[PDB]
DNA sequence: GTCATTTATCATGC
DNA sequence: GCATGATAAATGAC
């Protein structure tokens, strides 16, 4: 249980490319999880969980250099 | 900022966490009586044993 | 009831 | 010493 691994760098710019480009509803359906999910070899239920910590901690990060990374 | 951008949770302590489990593993489900005892003996609501025993089904389930 | 979330904690990477 | 992924309380939609 939680053995922790950082997921692939090109993961990560897959999954923040679709929250950054998404930023006006960063709530992807159940098809778009799957799709995420293939491309970064993860699964769906990883996708969840980044999503769910990308969001708070973006909102917790507002304002600073998140709003360069809505150059996405 | 976005529209989507726009309390306070606790951690149980281990004497709370193992009886949830032990009744947990009598049942999965919990009556209104049992729900109400629980509540008592482990300092919470009955609300609060209502939304653990939720939460425990479905970490159940995505084991 | 389930179940996708929000949020704080936790544990690990580095 | 923080970043990051995962888990534990808590809420809300259905």
């Amino acid at each position: 249980r939680r053995k922790r691994r950082n997921f692939s760098k090109q993961a990560s710019e897959i999954l923040n490319e679709y929250f950054y480009s998404h930023l006006s509803n960063p709530y992807p359906s159940e098809e778009a999880k799957e799709e995420l999910a293939r491309k970064c070899g993860i699964t769906v239920s990883q996708v969840s969980n980044w999503f769910g910590n990308k969001r708070i901690r973006y909102k917790k990060n507002i304002g600073k250099a998140q709003e360069e990374a809505n150059l996405y | 900022l976005h529209e989507w951008t726009g309390k306070k949770r606790k951690p149980y302590s281990k004497f709370q966490t193992l009886e949830l489990e032990k009744e947990f593993l009598f049942n999965a489900y919990v009556s209104k009586q049992k729900r109400w005892e629980l509540a008592r003996n482990l300092q919470l609501t009955e609300r609060q044993v209502k939304i653990w025993f939720q939460n425990r089904r479905m970490k159940n389930k995505k084991n």
